[PDB]
């Protein structure tokens, strides 16, 4: 039982791959939490921005990476592998554009990412990339879309989601929230995401501890909200 | 014989490829799937439950088309299913290009089985942890085959794979008659999913596909709702 | 194809009109038509027309005659499955007409044919009919064995909701007959009630009545109110459920007068059902026994008139019940009709010493016999 | 909320029907005050408050039972209310089947004097196997001040001493 | 131990992996072939006889390799399929280069060489497929060849591999009349052997597959017996058994 | 098992009853006999039968009685057993389930059992060593004849290894008659048909079928078992657990 | 003089499990089989003698966990007039080779001394695996324990008047020797409750509970979820405890529904790709 968890290509006695689950758990090593909420006409994601050192450069720590002007990603988990996967995703989007013209839909983009991860998991050559890849982006004819697609190679469509240490609690909070059908507006979506993160983390959420990125139908370009916009959204949330 | 339950390229003393059996167990530990072959067409049904209401049920489809007249439903590891379906589509289109005729269900199933077996012959490559169930209508005769990680393929008339497959097989051989029609086959498949289905069978939780002479098509939530209401 | 549907519609209309002779004439005329059509379709048409003919209340005594004519004609035409279906319907008709012995013999004859043959649905139906007829004749062990065989054959084929409801109802009846486990009887009756409700069959009300009777038999009358005012039971509210409710209330208050009044009022809904009638009579006997035992505890020489007044029953009825109770080693005492009292004493134990002494006397007598066998040698 | 209601009003528990509230768990960081929780809640009752931390109750197999499972409830009854406090169950005899049989034995059959087992370490989580589970958070810095004040009370300090900035530079995350 | 990989030699000098494969070949379903003066035949047992399984190919164990060859199979399904595909490729390649049918033994030797190469080079597990070969060639005519997982083939007049291969082979040796068997007699002997080689009584026609090689007017027709003739042969064997018990 | 019974009595009865025959023949008296076969074939039944018509001490040793915890307790127990058997000579020692002690010898190291090995070595010396036992015959019954080390199964410690194949048709009929003697059979209870319905019965499964028929009779509250009851008992006791997963069954074509 | 005579378990009169057959909800077939195999012979041996069938000596309950095997064992223990001994398979496997089989033979000898007796080996799945060609001492110890149990049950010294009851969950990984018609005559299956046994279990567990008029257990019984009896008991206890938490002594529909939703949840993580 426990002797089958040293190689990624060896099946456990009950029909399990232990290394993939181990990478899933490693996702939490960063100690961060990220949440995505898909509004009626917007997609908003908020992730913790931990800077436990005065000498760090807060501008170079942001975890929100822009794969493309129309598609967005937030890497949660191991930093190096997350950045490697973000670079691979940028390459995949560029190649899709170069070979087929139209911008690769987010679902396809990290479906390719997840296929790469799965091919990694099948052939025992490289340790699976221990970093959850949350994608957002407005898609014509399908409204806002947020897709989480992970080391083992599973990608699904999400109305709301989260990856990180506090994933179960955040998803339970979203389920409690996502059910009371209501106007999913830009401001409402950002407020719900920030509220879910605050309750899960139980933190006052100072403006310098969070980083937000929103894609909207009106402006279908990934935008990273500055400190002022985040603070205004927080003050609106409080009152 | 715990010493030989590790490598796929070594023979156990009794002569069992242990890793293939373990992969088959992993397949049987997946999501349910049942398919029935009717004299008029074929029916494929899988239970599509997401762990929470936060998952877009329409983003990932367990039943996917390989060509205009071939289908695919699985029971096991979905990420492996994605590569399996990609290989199946490539094989079907290669056959079409070389022969300019839609690949017959038998040949596509055989080539998919060969692809599966390709991974069960060298150390460092994990056997495909998913058993595919292929629909089809070639030469005016409905087809249903199951390709396993071991590479073997059969011609199942009607079977259920994944969790609670024993109960599904027992239900079959009871409500299955060799002279049914597509609607009755759909009803039997829905019932078979029901007897191994936990919770309410919503339109977004059960995905079905008819694969008759007209071709393979994934029933939209509307038709599934109508069928379930008729059965319910 | 059109002819079959037209004939079915005409038969339905005629059965509405009750022209049984006309129905038989149409059947005989169409006899050749079956030879011109498929075997399964012809058998289904004949079965449907025959069922419609039996549905009408025109029990002029020609129902069994028509069934026999149809079975013989089918045997002439060599339709094994159609003949088996006709025989099963004839067995059901014999049950309904209360001619169990002929129904029993026909079912026994047809059971072997259905067992060798692979049509297991008709086999399950015939075994259930045989179990019901066996129960109606008081042969509970054989009836339960037949029902167990029917259940075994049913858990090998597709049991439609109607067949499942019939099996559950009959097995609940059998369990109730064995007055030892009423919870399982109530569970089976609830399963049958749900199966019948999902089909809208008229037997749902009968299943509900049996459920209420099972609830009463468990010394839990209060649950009847909850059951009747349920999400599914509401649509069936009426005379029968209200009669069961009144009987449950009478049992709850534990008053013989209320029980007798309830039985007298709802005579049709309580005395026309053999299961309900027998079980309610047994419950009445138990209630009378308990009440009489309770009312004689303080007395030692109570006069019969006073005890009858206390129980609110006729003097003769209380006298007969007390006599039966005494004659059956129940509460100890002796009646004296000369003036009328129910004397109660303490029943001296038996003085086991005398039993032991008598046994020792017998043993010593046989030892003396053995010594007689000895002493022959002088 | 877990040990007060069962102790005070067994009638309301018996009125509803659900008798056994036993179970409980305090999984979290090691030794951050786990014993103290069972001590602070000992404000009322909790007299015996025995500790059997990972030892004498199953011992891998059954090593300990009755004389190491009942003798417990024994004094746990011939006396005022007490807490078994089978702390650190993650080190018992260092087996799972014995433990499963351990927690499903006559233990809850008696449940004498409202004695509630309070195991704390790190389908056995369902009712009848493990009651409410609480995860002890790492010592919060704002709480860290609370700890330094109470812990540092006895030591002879001077007036200028400040328990304010220590936590900012003291985030050891362990009570000890 | 000395069975970690095929390349490892035991101290006594035994390829433990090859022996393990040749032992595991016993799990496969029973197949046999009797060489007759006018032709050769093959018999196989369908282990999977579930009612829900649709028979679409009718040749699960008996495959056609060339216009004058056919080979039954016994062993792993994937290995069997790969071996049959390679057999067809080899036969057609030989036909293309030489423009005449492979003389049977050439195909057998090619497959045995492939299997030997697998059992020699490290990182490859031995092909656990032992398959009987039948065919006719201008050099020796009708022949039946046995292939083992180790690549060691051999000419044979009647052999059975798979379940209870030992009993079937022994009682074929007991009652095989050399040079005096006709195709009808060969089929009778094959049915007799299959009747007790498998535990299932009555030798159901659906549970047995028989293919025969005949030399008709220079065509080498490979015929797979239809269920009707299989049932006829089963009934003939039943009547023969009744006649034999008549002596009792 | 007439042949098996005669073969066993040739070693357990003839050598001790009439040793003069062996003295005249010039052959050494066979000492031990080993019973091996499919489970529930009748080995322990034959052992009990020999213990019945024995007129001789019939010391019994189970599988784990000679294992013991303290080192040297197994060897001491075996030595005391053989000394007591010799003192009460003649004697027969029955070692049921000799698979426990007497398995194939394993090397040293943590894996090896060692102690059971020492007990088995003590037994081996006792049965055939420097001191030759006189009038002590050992009957050991154990399934899996191939696992016993090739020292306990040497043709000097175990002379006759009688096989116990699952009863054939006539054997099954005889067993049914043996176990149905006290049953209340009904006319038309043909036992040949019932036996034909048991193709490979372990031998004790025949008794299981008889007991199941009796249990059906009890459940119906009668005292006679009919043929249908026997058929149902055969269908029940002879239940088989197939693979039930076509994927695994189809691996081997 | 000769002085008059618990040891391992030897279930004492004051140690009875305290569970009546009525408490066990809806196991008529299994109840009847267990009574026929372990209870009826002790009392009604006359029927067995009249039919001369040598009543079955062992029963092996097998099925999904939490279906109610141990409760049936407890009920037989409390309703039985014979000595009841309960052991768990994990107990037999001990260090100090020679203690597992020693304890097995000790339990069987104890049953023999005070007979009639019932020996219950629960979770015998531990030492029950198909005997393989053991190659290590630890591997051979479990096989030795199994051999000792087999010899004790149907061996040279027939027990007579002692019945052995075993409960497992696989029933197909067990050694064919144990499932021989002479050691485990009856193999009673305990399938997960269907729409019926679920209702009886709900009514039996709810019988003691205060409950409320507005609570219709039929609403929950008909739900397609496949839950064992242990799941039903957990649902009832959780609903009652939720009611108590809100300072309500009456359990209503909302609390029962919340408890049912909580209990049904058993996927946990599942990692989202195994399915
Ligand atoms: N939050 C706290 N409040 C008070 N004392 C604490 C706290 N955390 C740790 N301690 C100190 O640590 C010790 C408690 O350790 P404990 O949690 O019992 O270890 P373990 O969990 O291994 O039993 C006590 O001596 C106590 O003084
Ligand atoms: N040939 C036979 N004759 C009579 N009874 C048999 C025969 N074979 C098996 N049995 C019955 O099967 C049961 C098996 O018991 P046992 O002798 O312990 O089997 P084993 O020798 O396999 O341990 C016995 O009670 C016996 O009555
Ligand atoms: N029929 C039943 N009636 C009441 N509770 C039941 C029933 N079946 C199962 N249970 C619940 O589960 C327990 C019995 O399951 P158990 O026999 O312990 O399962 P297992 O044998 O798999 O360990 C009961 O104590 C109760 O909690
Ligand atoms: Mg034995
Ligand atoms: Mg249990």
């Amino acid at each position: 039982s426990a002797g089958f968890d040293r190689h990624i290509t060896i099946f456990s006695p009950e029909g399990r791959l232990y290394q993939v689950e181990y990478a899933f758990k490693a996702i939490n090593q960063g100690g961060l939490t990220s949440v995505a909420v898909r509004g009626k006409d917007c997609a908003v994601i908020v992730t913790q921005k931990k800077v436990p050192d005065k000498l760090l450069d807060s501008s170079t720590v942001t975890h929100l990476f822009k794969i493309t002007e129309n598609i967005g990603c937030v890497m949660t988990g191991m930093t190096a592998d997350s950045r490697s996967q973000v670079q691979r995703a940028r390459y995949e989007a560029a190649n899709w554009k170069y070979k087929y013209g139209y911008e690769i839909p987010v679902d396809m983009l990290c479906k390719r990412i997840a296929d790469i991860s799965q091919v990694y998991t099948q052939n025992a050559e490289m340790r699976p990339l221990g970093c959850c890849m949350i994608l957002i982006g407005i898609d014509e004819e399908q409204g806002p879309q947020v897709y989480k697609c992970d080391p083992a190679g599973y990608y699904c469509g999400f109305k709301a989601t989260a990856a990180g240490v506090k994933q179960t609690e955040s998803t339970s909070f979203l389920e409690k929230k996502v059910k009371k059908k209501f106007d999913w507006t830009f401001e409402q979506t950002v407020e719900t995401a920030i509220t879910c993160l605050s309750t899960v983390l139980s933190i006052d959420f100072k403006p310098s501890e969070i980083e937000v990125g929103v894609v909207t139908v009106e402006n279908p370009k990934f935008r990273i909200l500055t400190e002022a916009e985040i603070d205004a959204h927080l003050v609106a949330l409080a009152e | 014989e715990r010493g030989y339950s590790f490598s796929l390229t070594t023979f156990s003393p009794s002569g069992k490829l242990v890793q293939i059996e373990y992969a088959l167990a992993a397949v049987a530990g997946g999501a349910p799937s049942v398919g029935i072959k009717a004299a008029n067409g074929v029916v494929l049904a899988t239970e599509k439950k997401q762990k929470s209401i936060l998952y877009d049920e329409r983003s990932v489809h367990k039943v996917e088309p390989i060509t205009k007249h071939i289908g695919l439903v699985y029971s096991g590891m979905g990420p492996d299913y994605r590569v399996l379906v990609h290989r199946a589509r490539k094989l079907a289109q290669q056959y079409y290009l070389v022969y300019q005729e839609p690949i017959p269900t038998a040949q596509l199933v055989q080539r998919v089985a060969s692809v599966m077996q390709e991974y069960t012959q060298s150390g460092g490559v994990r056997p495909f942890g998913v058993s595919l169930l292929i629909c089809g209508w070639n030469e005016g005769r409905p087809y249903l085959f199951q390709s396993d990680p071991s590479g073997a393929y059969f011609a199942w008339k009607a079977t259920a794979m994944g969790k609670n497959y024993v109960n599904g097989k027992t239900f079959l051989e009871k409500r299955y008659n060799e002279d049914l029609e597509l609607e009755d086959a759909i009803h039997t498949a829905i019932l078979t999913l029901k007897e191994s289905f936990e919770g309410q069978m919503t339109e977004d939780n059960i995905e079905v596909g008819i694969c008759n002479e007209a071709g393979f098509r994934r029933l939209t939530p509307t038709e599934v709702k109508d069928y379930l209401a008729a059965i319910a | 194809q059109v002819k079959e549907q037209s004939i079915l519609e005409l038969g339905s209309l005629l059965a509405k009109t009750g022209q049984a002779a006309e129905l038989g004439g149409l059947l005989k005329y169409v006899r050749p038509f079956l030879n011109s059509i498929s075997k399964a379709k012809a058998a289904r048409l004949v079965r449907s027309l025959l069922d419609l003919f039996l549905d009408m209340e025109a029990a002029t005594g020609q129902e069994v005659e028509l069934c026999l004519e149809c079975i013989e004609w089918a045997k002439s035409e060599k339709r094994t499955f159609l003949r088996q279906a006709l025989e099963a319907r004839l067995v059901s008709l014999y049950f309904d007409t209360k001619r169990y012995q002929e129904a029993l013999h026909l079912g026994s004859q047809l059971l072997r044919e259905l067992k060798k043959m692979d049509d297991k649905a008709l086999l399950v139906e015939v075994q259930l009919l045989e179990s019901k007829t066996y129960h109606a004749l008081s042969n509970l062990p054989k009836a339960r064995a037949a029902l167990t065989s029917a259940r075994t054959t049913a858990n090998a084929i597709y049991c439609p909701p109607k067949l499942q409801a019939t099996l559950d109802m009959q097995s609940g009846i059998i369990h109730a007959a064995e007055e030892k486990d009423w919870k399982t009887a109530y569970s089976y009756f609830y399963e049958a009630f749900e199966g019948y409700d999902s089909i809208d069959s008229p037997k749902a009300i009968t299943s509900l009545k049996y459920m209420l009777l099972c609830k009463i038999m468990l010394n839990t009358p209060e649950d009847v109110q909850a059951l009747v005012s349920g999400k599914l039971a509401l649509r069936y509210a009426g005379r029968q459920t209200e009669a069961l409710k009144c009987v449950a209330q009478a049992s709850k208050n534990r008053s013989l007068a209320d029980f007798e009044k309830a039985l007298t009022d709802y005579r049709a809904e309580l005395r026309d059902d053999p299961i309900i009638s027998t079980h309610l009579a047994k419950l009445y006997d138990n209630l009378l026994e308990q009440n009489l035992i309770r009312v004689i505890e303080p007395f030692s020489r109570v006069q019969i008139e006073h005890i009858s007044s206390l129980i609110k029953l006729s003097k003769a009825d209380v006298e007969r019940k007390l006599s039966q109770m005494i004659l059956d080693k129940k509460f100890h005492g002796i009646l004296d009709q000369g003036e009328g009292v129910l004397i109660i004493f303490d029943e001296p134990p038996v003085d086991k010493t005398y039993e032991a002494a008598l046994e020792t006397i017998q043993n010593m007598s046989k030892v003396v016999d053995s010594l007689y066998n000895k002493a022959k040698k002088l | 909320e877990v040990i007060e209601l069962p102790l005070t009003n067994p009638e309301l528990f018996q009125r509803v029907g659900i008798i056994p509230p036993k179970g409980c768990l305090l999984y979290g960081p090691p030794g951050t005050g786990k014993t103290l929780l069972a001590r602070a809640v000992a404000s009322q009752l909790d007299c015996n408050f025995l500790k059997v931390v990972s030892s004498s109750i199953v011992d891998k197999y059954i090593g300990e039972s009755a004389r190491l499972i009942r003798e417990m409830f024994n004094y746990a009854r011939d006396h005022q209310p007490c807490i078994i406090f089978m702390d650190e169950i993650d080190a018992i005899g260092g087996i799972q089947r014995t433990l499963m049989e351990l927690l499903n034995q006559m233990d809850g059959f008696d449940t004498l004097h409202r004695v509630k087992m309070i195991m704390a370490t790190n389908a056995l989580l369902r009712p009848g196997r493990l009651d409410r589970k609480i995860h002890i958070d790492l010592p919060n810095e704002q709480a860290r001040l609370d700890i330094l004040k109470i812990h540092a009370g006895p030591i002879t300090k001077h007036g200028e001493i400040d328990y304010e900035a220590i936590v900012k530079l003291s985030d050891g995350f362990n009570g000890a | 131990r000395y069975d970690s990989r095929t390349t490892i030699f035991s101290p006594e000098g035994r390829l433990y992996q090859v022996e393990y494969a040749m032992e595991a070949i016993g799990h496969a379903g029973t197949c046999l072939g009797i060489l007759a003066n006018d032709g050769v035949l093959l018999a196989a047992e369908r282990r999977n006889i579930h009612k829900l399984l649709d028979e679409v190919f009718f040749s699960e164990k008996i495959y056609k390799l060339n216009e004058d060859m056919a080979c039954s199979v016994a062993g792993i399904t994937s290995d069997a399929n790969v071996l049959t595909n390679e057999l067809r490729l080899i036969a057609q390649r030989y036909l293309l280069q030489y423009q005449e049918p492979i003389p049977c033994e050439q195909l057998v030797t090619a497959l045995c060489d492939i299997k030997q190469a697998y059992t020699q080079f490290g990182g490859k597990r031995p092909f656990g497929v032992s398959l009987l070969y039948i065919g006719w060639d201008k050099h020796y005519g009708f022949q039946l060849y046995q292939s083992d997982p180790s690549g060691n083939y051999g000419g044979w007049k009647a052999t059975c591999i798979g379940n209870n291969s030992a009993a079937a082979v022994s009682m074929l040796k007991q009652d095989y009349k050399e040079g005096e068997m006709t195709l009808k007699s060969a089929l009778a002997l094959a049915i007799k052997v299959l009747n007790k080689t498998m535990d299932v009584s009555k030798l159901s026609a659906e549970k047995v597959e028989i293919a025969t090689l005949t030399r008709e007017n220079g065509k080498t027709v490979i015929r797979v017996l239809k269920q009707k003739e299989v049932e006829q042969l089963i009934k003939k064997h039943e009547e023969e058994e009744a006649k034999a018990e008549r002596e009792k | 098992l007439d042949k098996q019974i005669k073969e066993i009595k040739e070693v357990i009865e003839l050598p001790v009853k009439h040793p003069e025959l062996f003295e005249a023949l010039g052959i050494a008296q066979p000492k031990g006999v080993l019973l091996y076969g499919p489970p529930g074939t009748g080995k322990t039944l034959l052992a009990r039968a020999v213990a019945h018509h024995t007129d001789c001490t019939f010391i019994r040793v189970s599988g784990s009685e000679l294992v013991q915890k303290f080192i040297g307790e197994g060897a001491r127990m075996v030595r005391e057993l053989f000394v007591m058997a010799r003192e009460h000579a003649p004697s027969i020692i029955f070692m049921d389930e000799i698979d426990s002690i007497g398995s194939s010898r394993l090397e040293g190291g943590s894996g090896g059992d060692s102690e059971v090995q020492r007990t088995m070595l003590e037994l081996l010396n006792q049965l055939d060593g420097f001191e030759a036992t006189k009038n002590i015959k050992v009957i050991m019954a154990t399934n899996r004849i191939d696992i016993l080390d090739s020292a306990l199964l040497r043709p000097g410690r175990i002379d006759r290894k009688i096989e116990f194949p699952p009863p054939n048709e006539e054997a099954r009929l005889d067993i049914l008659k043996i176990h149905s003697r006290k049953m209340n059979l009904t006319r038309g209870i043909n036992l040949r048909k019932i036996a034909e319905l048991m193709p490979g019965a372990s031998g004790a499964e025949v008794k299981g079928v008889c007991t199941e028929a009796g249990m059906y009779a009890l459940r119906e509250r009668r005292v006679h078992v009919t043929q249908e009851d026997f058929e149902m008992a055969v269908a029940k006791v002879m239940q088989k657990d197939s693979e039930k997963n076509m994927s695994i069954k189809k691996l081997w074509k | 003089d000769v002085l008059p005579p618990s040891s391992i378990m030897m279930l004492t009169s004051d140690q009875k499990p305290d569970v009546m057959y009525a408490d066990i909800g809806g196991m008529d077939i299994q109840k009847q089989e267990v009574r026929e195999a372990v209870e009826l012979p002790l009392t009604h041996f006359e029927l067995y003698k009249q039919i001369g069938i040598d009543p079955p000596r062992g029963v092996l309950m097998y099925g999904p966990p939490g279906c109610g095997k141990t409760m049936l064992a407890k009920a037989v223990a409390h309703h039985t007039t014979a000595a009841f001994i309960r052991v768990v398979g994990s107990e037999f496997v001990q260090k100090y080779l020679g203690e597992g089989p020693r304890m097995v033979r000790d339990v069987f000898r104890l049953a023999k001394e005070n007979a009639p007796a019932i020996i219950f080996i629960d979770e015998i799945d531990a030492i029950a695996t198909k005997r393989f060609d053991a190659q290590t001492g630890a591997d051979r110890e479990v096989q030795r324990i199994l051999l000792e149990l087999l010899n004790q049950m149907d061996g040279f010294d027939q027990n007579v008047n002692v019945k052995v009851i075993m409960a497992t969950n696989r029933a197909d990984t067990l050694d064919p020797a144990l499932l021989r018609p002479g050691r485990l005559d009856r193999k009673i299956e305990f399938p997960l409750p269907d729409r019926r046994q679920k209702r009886l279990i709900f009514s039996t567990i709810t019988s003691k509970m205060n409950l409320s008029e507005e609570v219709d257990l039929e609403d929950y019984v008909a739900r397609p979820d496949k839950i064992s009896g242990a799941d039903i008991n957990s649902i009832c206890q959780e609903s009652g405890m939720l009611a108590v938490r809100e300072n309500r002594y009456i359990v209503l529909a909302k609390d029962f529904e919340k408890a049912y939703k909580t209990v049904i949840k058993k996927d946990e993580q599942e990692h989202e790709f195994y399915k």
